[PDB]
RNA sequence: GACCAGG
DNA sequence: AAGCTCAAGTACTTAAGCCTGGTCA
DNA sequence: AAGTACTTGAGCTT
């Protein structure tokens, strides 16, 4: 069978558990020339409905790094250069005669490299062959809280290509931008981006092999004083079902049985008023919910955040959500499912083990236990609806895009862009002229937003761009002094795009990308000098 | 009650604002004209007083291309074909291209035919009363458009030499053809505002 | 003999086989065969604390844990690692459907197009998705080479 | 299609992000043509 | 309650009520009965892959040798002079009284005559017992006494009108509620009989061929004729049920 | 001294071709009123 | 069925009695004035399949639902009489044993005539590297002695 | 989404888990574990008596 | 196309001169000129 | 139709995420034929990388046309694009 | 003002003489009808319809949508109104008596008035209904169906702040086809953002900018397909 | 080619 | 008379990919 | 079922 790597993964979107991939073998030359070169997985880079990153480092990697970049680990000599080494595997890829390292962070009285100091040196020894150092400060996954009130990592933040503070996660390295691997795709190009996502896959997985790490069961217990807080809580909540309800239907709490049950059967014959009904009730179910989430699960649980291995996994964003962690900790809460909440029979016992016209939230599909200690059978039922409903669903949506993508290429099938720089349909006619003014076609214009990212370094990019070789050729002062012109507030002067094409004038840029550039200089006048 | 003596004032600011717009020119003042400025303007012994005096014209800024345009409207409904073609060689010796209408309801289709035959070199143009009263180019989903020269079609037509079967186009019921003057043949110039990058200029014709 | 994985168990609710872990490596120390039908353990006393007194009686830690070296270096994990004795049923779906390849093989009477097999050497089919993949792409010449 | 083979497939961290892994079975079987030329006689040489 | 029902019918209405009604031996059909928008009530039957409509006054007197009032004091036994159904029942009954006839003799010619054709009855041996037989094959099969059908026909009739009246839901015939099962043997049962009752018509046709030709061999007394006829037809229903599993 | 906007007057064409031709019964040039046809699927 | 409660004897219900019945799952949630019966044992709720599932109360009802209808397909001993079965594609799995959690049903409806899988040491853990996306790993030593 | 939905009056009548995935789901509910199906029928004159 | 025929006629059931409206509609379109097209119906007699 | 002349060239003279692509696939499968290799090869075996190894030294041949949606074209050598 | 501001929402909202009325009992014999009425006060709780409204317009529409659909029922049998007297003064009921010819079939009456309420409206914008007002200190009306030449009229809200959902067919109609333009634009953003997935307005921008090519807009099925100029495609696609 | 299966 | 836009009403094609098994006449 | 565009007949105006 067949070996890919992970990072491919979220791409092909498979879960490896079985599932198979054609693989093709293009006869000629003509065609693997062109399939290697404009092909080339590292060249997909970003998928094209967005910017975004669409590959990535994954779940263990994730969380492991998560827990090398953190400043509570430290490595001695042995480790650090068996780890360094291991992350680089020079050979196999090649390029290199001998590997260089950093000196250690600290010293005496023993010599112990830290952990931000190895991901510093992998970033070096894939430095290219002479482009200066990248500069980076950038918001990361884990918010700092979980560290400590006042913690600093929080954000990631390294200048000259080293990890002065800040953790990797997700965000730093994964589906998510402006972190690591991202900038180091601009700055370094891709080609380089690849060989790094690679890179830091083999070390954390050699960083796994020597530390270990695995979802055990005491992650899950709240201890007992976070258990008895929430038994207190749902005590608490013994009733809100009953006083919803009645609230609602607007009777009184201690109000006549008969009357409340007359007036609940007036209630569900009809559809509209149980719309109202269950957006009241699912309305103080999901307030305490949050109650008593908000109390139990960061607070409550037996580990704290990072001796904790699941909370780590969780707040990572290696796998889960918070959602998930809540249900299997603390409760699970409303079950609604296509929309409002649980179908009644005919004579308005939800369930045949409940009394007739029921206002408790037991009923009304809410179920108190949690999945740790075990869900009661009544409650067990809703669930069972629910997570059918789910499969059902989704089961039967996947047939919806049947039909859309037979439409959108009758209509949009060849709409190439053509050497005038101008999209036309293939007979010739003109559909939009510049693409919107496209800035490109979206899979690069991204960092065009992130106006800090340049000039924070900008010694690496004006070397990428390759301005010798290009200012040459092309017209630079002619549409550059007609951008002035045209950013004229009166009319009688077209967009700058219009009367220069951008392909060889190297002078238009749409408007709000000069005005962007222009309030930047003024608004924020700190890394410019005067 | 008495409404419909609004309707009207709002048939100014939808017309003499459809001026340039078209290349002419009119006192700044017929624009912001407040609400009882033209009951001052028209008067009458009512209170219902303001037909029999609606009418003026205006003289191009473009001063040339044959010729101007003059505004007339008919109130009575159900114009008819006793009102749309005798007021037709009051036009004429007015020697005025292109004039206007207006009328609630229904121009009855009889007197819809025969009306626009004899126009020839002339055109009447075009709308009724009751549905362009609130300027259209004024809003948030819609650009500003601009005719263009021979010259400036030319431009178009060598740039990216074309055919003029190959630009996109607008259809003639559009207010805003029927609102700019338009003829089926001239490239009109419209400023796409989307904020995305800027705002360019794409172009259109009508057919 | 067999590692799960970590990243498997949130997103997927199955907190229920860390219980059967448990309980396991509760009835294989002593010899005893721990019933689990479903609905027994309330809240009051949860399964995990009835397993997890097994376990301490057994000699094991209470929570399931157990310290494991690694093997390639030799030094203990820092942290400790779960261990349990779980019924791995295992599946049908090998070698049979896994793999076919075709290199040059037997045709179709018509339009000399690979036939529909598996069982024909026949080929896997390319194309009306997969041409919009490519014709993104931008590979014209990858279309008309496979197309 | 001719030349293009399938497989169910499982993961391997150890290659590259480039790479990808191919088994014995579909290296042997799946063909492609190489014109010979004076500087890879040797490498074809090798093959037949 | 679903949509088919009134724009099948256009004069009909959704509101309609079902019965699957099975004889002791298993041998279920199901009639129906459709309400339109007048007030009339068509009594939907199905036979022969064929659909069949007949107003329910018209079944309901042929049943019984009736009085109208006791047809009434049936329906809208109640409360006297309940608006809604004391006027609903006015209507149906006239527009029964319109085009039909009186007595239950009279009415059952009507039937007969009417349906003679489809039915796979013998040809001749009567037309008054053919509308006992009707009444005995396909209007409701599970109850044995004609007085019964009657009572639980008035029965229906009244829990439809009240359905259109509102007072009672819709029932979800989507529900194990009102599902039951149909186990292997029964079915297995019910094709046997079926294909039994295509043997016995099929040599029914063969002895009728046999008749038609001119008269080849014509003595119903002898055997010798009947073990030729059995020569002639096929006499497998075996290899049918194995080709059905 | 084909292309897309030519396909899109000349399917216009075809639809006022018959909008035009069949809603008249007898003949504009000769007056009859030719027999009619009726057809089957 | 059901069990009665002013009486103390079976009694048996269909598809009405539910529907306006106040059944009882729990002899302990018994509210009296209303109750009118009580379920034996909810065990008795579920199907076979799903029934012999352990803890099948602790997981999100999705994965309950795969791990039923992919038991349903388990590489298991089709039985024990397999020289005289013409049957064109038989699995049998040479070397199956009980399940050391399993509920008291799976031993009463005897299926330990017919096992269907082995009993691993399953380590969770996230260590080879290889086991991530839903994979695992297998202990040669294992593999060639005989899993 | 109808039918296909496990609405409830099945309770120990047909299995809520136990449906398999894919197309049919929802469609073919396994029987529960103890609901019979009774099949041999009985006398029942003596109700009306 | 028969519904349109006229037998004892053999033209059409339209008026000739709508007909060759229509002829010079399509004359006008073979070289691509649309609005060209529309101009030719500014005709009242 | 018309063969732009060099004086006026619209085109844009960045060498494209294509026009590299083809020119170093049909430049390997020339220099796959049994062609001119123009640059001193290093022992480099494959059919393909000495393409790369050409247009680095932009010592290569076959100038591409860049056909403009009218029908007229633009010729530019490979060391002429950027 | 807020209090000028549902004045104006009970204004644009249409009443259905349903919704208005009680009971309606039809005594017989001739033939003789009862529509109850509630209080004024609660009338005008509800509302603001004046009595005198209920007068003309209850007593022409009302009178002339029954004799339809009686006309209706006696059409489909086959297969008026000489007295009238609304309540003048208290606005508590109204009585109408007609006379029909006795082989006339019995009539569904009180179901014939409950739908000849429902099927007669006093203020009614063609094409609107259900205006409503929901929550930012920009307040804003939510209405049901479009009438951009009813919201012309109407002065208490500005003409220029029109959002709508989309219905760009008629916005294109009166409104441009850049105004359709961005509509869509705007519509396809706005249904990609209520999941937080990520679609740039180039891709959105080129969708809409080819999907009004024609200077109409056209629909992505039947109507699009037959006007490219590839045979082979139209031929390939649906119905070849 | 059609009906049950299955990823 | 009859011309001509108006109304419900009659014919009428699509409903994601793959892949793998099996039985069948 | 969803919904589309298609086509024919009956009622109103010159
Ligand atoms: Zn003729």
């Amino acid at each position: 069978t067949i070996r890919m790597h992970y990072a491919n993964c979220n791409s092909y979107n498979a879960d490896f558990d079985g599932d198979e991939m054609n693989m093709h073998f293009p006869q000629s030359t003509n065609a693997r020339s062109e399939a290697q070169f404009i092909a080339n997985t590292d060249s997909q880079y970003l998928v094209p409905t967005s910017g975004d990153p669409l590959r990535g480092l994954i779940q263990d990697h994730v969380v492991m790094g998560v827990w090398l970049t953190c400043k509570d680990t430290f490595y001695t000599r042995d480790e650090y250069q068996q780890l360094l080494f291991q992350a680089l595997k020079p050979d196999e890829t090649g390029m290199y005669g001998r590997i260089k390292t950093l000196p250690p962070a600290i010293q005496r009285p023993g010599i112990y490299w830290t952990g931000k100091q190895i991901i510093s040196s992998v970033l070096l020894n894939l430095k290219p062959s002479d482009r200066p150092g990248l500069n980076l400060k950038s918001k990361a996954k884990v918010p700092g809280k979980y560290w400590s009130p006042d913690s600093e990592e929080g954000s990631v933040l390294f200048d000259d290509g080293e990890l002065l503070c800040g953790i990797l996660d997700k965000s730093s390295f994964g589906a998510s931008a402006f972190g690591l691997v991202h900038s180091v795709h601009e700055l370094y190009g891709p080609d380089i981006a690849g060989r790094l996502l690679s890179v830091l896959s083999r070390l954390f997985t050699a960083y796994a092999q020597m530390r270990g790490f695995t979802c055990r069961m005491d992650d899950l217990r709240l201890d007992e004083q976070g258990d008895n807080w929430r038994r207190q809580l749902l005590e608490n909540g013994k009733s809100f079902g009953l006083e919803a309800a009645s609230e609602y239907v607007g009777l009184s709490t201690d109000s006549p049985i008969a009357l409340l049950n007359a007036n609940l059967e007036e209630v569900y014959r009809d559809d509209e008023k149980l719309q109202g009904l269950d957006a009241a009730m699912k309305g103080k179910m999901n307030g305490l919910t949050s109650s008593i989430i908000n109390k139990c699960i960061p607070d409550g649980l037996l580990t704290k955040f990072p001796y904790n291995h699941m909370q780590t996994m969780t707040v990572s964003g290696a796998k889960g959500s918070n959602v998930n962690v809540s249900q299997i900790s603390c409760l699970l809460g409303q079950q609604e499912l296509e929309g409002r909440r649980v179908p009644l029979m005919v004579s308005g016992k939800s369930l045949p083990s409940f009394v007739p016209y029921e206002t408790s939230a037991k009923s009304g599909g809410f179920i108190a236990s949690r999945f740790l200690t075990g869900i009661a059978p009544q409650e067990y039922y809703f669930h069972c609806m629910a997570g059918r409903e789910g499969l059902i669903d989704t089961a039967v949506k996947t047939s919806r895009s049947g039909y859309l993508q037979r439409c959108l290429m009758k209509h949009l099938e060849g709409l190439c862009v053509q050497y005038d720089h101008t999209v036309r349909d293939s007979d010739g006619s003109i559909v939009q002229f510049h693409y919107g003014e496209d800035s490109l076609d979206v899979t690069k214009q991204k960092h065009l937003t992130q106006f800090e990212f340049s000039a924070k370094n900008y010694k690496s990019l004006i070397q990428k761009y390759k301005v010798k070789s290009v200012l040459s050729a092309v017209d630079s002062e002619t549409a550059s002094s007609y951008a002035k012109k045209a950013l004229k507030k009166p009319y009688k002067y077209d967009p700058v795009l219009d009367k220069y094409p951008p392909s060889r004038y190297l002078g238009s840029v749409s408007e709000k990308f000069q005005r962007a550039v222009d309030e930047y200089t003024q608004k924020n006048p700190d890394k410019l000098i005067a | 009650e008495e409404k419909n003596i609004v309707r009207v004032f709002r048939a100014w600011k939808t017309a003499h604002q459809l001026v340039h717009d078209r290349g002419y020119g009119v006192s700044q003042a017929e624009l912001d004209l407040t609400l009882d400025q033209f009951k001052a303007m028209h008067c009458g012994m009512g209170r219902n007083l303001d037909r029999t005096t609606l009418s003026f014209y205006a003289k191009p800024s473009n001063d040339s291309n044959k010729g101007t345009i003059y505004i007339e409207f008919a109130k009575e409904p159900s114009v008819g074909i006793k009102e749309m073609r005798t007021f037709v060689h009051t036009l004429g010796d007015h020697n005025h291209k292109t004039g206007i209408l207006i009328y609630a309801n229904s121009m009855t289709p009889s007197a819809a035919k025969i009306i626009a035959t004899v126009t020839g070199q002339f055109t009447i143009e075009t709308f009724q009363e009751s549905d362009l009263i609130v300027n259209i180019t004024h809003h948030e989903l819609v650009p500003k458009h601009i005719l263009l020269s021979p010259d400036e079609k030319k431009e178009l037509l060598d740039r990216y030499k074309l055919r003029e079967t190959q630009l996109p186009r607008i259809q003639l019921a559009d207010p805003v053809a029927r609102y700019l003057g338009l003829k089926r043949g001239e490239v009109v110039k419209i400023v796409r505002r989307s904020e995305t990058s800027g705002r360019y200029n794409s172009y259109r014709i009508c057919a | 003999d067999i590692i799960i994985n970590p990243h498997a168990f949130p997103s997927r609710m199955t907190i229920g086989m860390f219980i059967e872990s448990l309980a396991g490596k509760a009835g294989a120390c002593h010899g005893l065969a721990q019933d689990s039908t479903p609905f027994i353990y309330s809240e009051q006393q949860t399964a995990a604390d009835y397993f997890g007194e097994q376990l301490v009686k057994a000699g094991y830690n209470y929570h399931g844990n157990e310290p494991m070296y690694s093997g390639i270096t030799g030094q203990e994990m820092k942290a400790d690692i779960y261990i349990g004795v779980v019924y791995y049923q295992r599946l049908r779906h090998m070698v049979s459907d896994k793999f076919q390849v075709r290199t040059t093989g037997p045709i179709h009477n018509l339009t000399r197009q690979p036939v529909k097999g598996r069982k024909r050497a026949g080929g896997i089919r390319f194309g009306e998705m997969e041409r919009d993949a490519v014709i993104g792409h931008g590979t014209s010449f990858l279309m008309q080479d496979r197309l | 299609v001719n030349y293009a083979a399938r497989s169910v497939i499982s993961p391997d961290p150890n290659i590259e992000t480039n790479e990808i892994g191919v088994p014995p079975v579909f290296a042997t079987k799946l063909t492609y043509p190489e014109p010979v030329t004076l500087y890879n006689f040797n490498e074809m040489r090798n093959a037949v | 309650i679903r949509p088919s029902f009134a724009n099948r019918g256009t004069s009909y209405s959704q509101y309609g009520l079902s019965i699957r009604c099975v004889r002791p031996d298993q041998s279920s059909l199901t009639n129906t009965l459709h309400y339109l928008n007048n007030g009339v009530t068509m009594f939907r039957f199905h036979w022969r892959k064929n659909e069949y409509l007949i107003p329910s006054m018209m079944i309901l007197k042929a049943l019984l040798e009736t009085s109208d009032k006791e047809i009434f004091e049936g329906i809208v036994g109640k409360d006297l002079g309940n608006t809604f159904l004391t006027d609903r029942v006015e209507l149906m009954l006239r527009a029964y009284k319109s085009y039909g006839l009186y007595s239950q003799t009279e009415t059952l010619q009507y039937l007969g005559s009417k349906f003679r054709v489809v039915l796979g009855v013998a040809e001749d041996l009567t037309d008054v017992e053919v509308g006992r037989f009707l009444l005995q094959k396909v209007v409701l099969v599970h109850l044995r006494e004609a007085k019964d059908k009657f009572r639980l026909l008035l029965f229906m009739i009244r829990k439809l009108y009240a359905l259109v009246a509102g007072e009672c839901c819709a029932d979800n015939p989507d529900s194990p509620q009102h599902q039951e099962i149909l186990l292997g043997g029964f079915l297995y049962g019910q094709i046997l009989k079926e294909k039994i009752e295509d043997w016995l018509n099929s040599i029914r046709a063969q002895i009728n061929l046999d008749v038609r030709r001119s008269a080849p061999g014509v003595d119903f007394s002898d055997r010798k004729y009947l073990t030729r006829v059995f020569s002639k037809i096929n006499n497998d229903i075996g290899t049918k049920l194995q080709y059905f599993l | 001294q084909l292309t897309t906007l030519l396909l899109h007057e000349r399917k216009k064409v075809v639809r006022a071709f018959y909008h035009a031709i069949s809603s008249r019964k007898q003949c504009d040039n000769c007056q009859s009123f030719s027999p009619n046809f009726r057809k089957e699927g | 069925p059901v069990k009665h409660i002013s009486t103390g004897e079976l009694d048996m219900l269909g598809p009405f009695e539910q529907v306006y019945m106040d059944i009882a799952c729990f002899p302990k949630e018994i509210v009296p004035k209303v109750s009118t019966h009580v379920e034996y044992s909810p065990t008795n709720v579920l199907s076979i399949v799903a029934n012999m599932t352990p803890f099948s109360d602790f997981n999100q009802s999705p994965r309950n639902m795969y791990q039923c209808q992919m038991g349903k397909q388990t590489m298991g001993t089709p039985g024990t009489a397999l020289r005289y079965r013409t049957d064109n594609k038989l699995y049998r799995l040479q070397t199956g044993q009980t399940p050391v959690v399993r509920p008291k049903l799976h031993n009463t409806y005897g299926l330990d005539h017919y096992p269907n899988g082995t009993n691993a040491v399953v380590a969770v853990i996230s260590y080879t590297g290889y086991d991530m996306e839903d994979a695992m790993i297998l202990n040669k030593s294992a593999h060639e002695r005989g899993f | 989404t109808t039918v296909r939905k496990l609405l409830p009056e099945a309770w120990g009548f047909m299995c809520p888990v136990h449906t398999p995935d894919g197309s049919p789901c929802g469609l073919l509910n396994h029987l529960a574990r103890k609901c019979e199906i009774v099949t041999h029928p009985s006398d029942v004159s003596q109700i009306p008596s | 196309l028969l519904r349109s025929t006229c037998l004892y006629c053999h033209h059409f059931k339209l008026s000739k001169v709508k007909v060759h409206l229509f002829f010079c509609r399509l004359k006008l379109l073979d070289y691509g000129l649309l609005n060209e097209s529309e101009m030719v119906e500014n005709v009242s007699l | 139709g018309k063969a732009v002349a060099k004086e006026d060239r619209t085109t844009t003279p960045y060498m494209t995420k294509y026009e590299r692509a083809r020119i170093l696939g049909t430049r390997a499968l020339q220099i796959s034929m049994n062609a001119p290799v123009l640059v001193d090869l290093e022992g480099e075996t494959d059919p393909l990388q000495i393409a790369m190894k050409e247009l680095a030294q932009k010592k290569i041949p076959l100038l591409v046309r860049r056909y403009l949606p009218d029908g007229s074209y633009e010729d530019w050598s490979v060391a002429e694009l950027i | 003002s807020d209090k000028r501001a549902s004045a104006f929402c009970k204004e644009v909202n249409k009443l259905v003489l349903s919704e208005v009325v009680r009971q309606v009992r039809v005594t017989e014999k001739t033939y003789a009808i009862r529509l109850d009425l509630y209080s004024r006060d609660e009338y005008q709780d509800e509302y603001g319809v004046l009595q005198e409204e209920i007068e003309s317009t209850f007593s022409n529409r009302f009178l002339k949508i029954l004799n339809r659909i009686i006309k209706s029922y006696l059409a489909k049998s086959k297969q008026n109104c000489k007295h009238l007297d609304f309540d003048y003064v208290n606005g508590e009921w109204a009585t109408v008596e007609l006379v029909f010819p006795i082989n006339t079939e019995k009539l569904l009456m009180v179901s014939l008035v409950e739908k000849a309420c429902s099927e007669t409206v006093i203020h009614e914008i063609p094409g609107i209904t259900r205006c409503f007002s929901k929550p930012d200190t920009v307040p804003k009306v939510i209405t049901e169906g479009v009438n951009l030449k009813a919201i012309w009229e109407f002065y208490n809200e500005i003409s220029m702040n029109d959002i709508y959902t989309n219905d760009i067919a008629a916005i294109l109609r009166i409104y441009g086809v850049e105004a359709a333009r961005n509509a869509i634009v705007h519509e396809v953003s706005s249904v990609f953002g209520v999941y937080g997935i990520a679609v740039d307005p180039r891709h959105l921008s080129l969708i809409a900018d080819y999907m009004t090519f024609e200077g109409g807009y056209k629909a992505f099925n039947r109507m699009g397909i037959e006007y490219n100029t590839s045979p082979f495609a139209k031929m390939s696609f649906e119905t070849t």
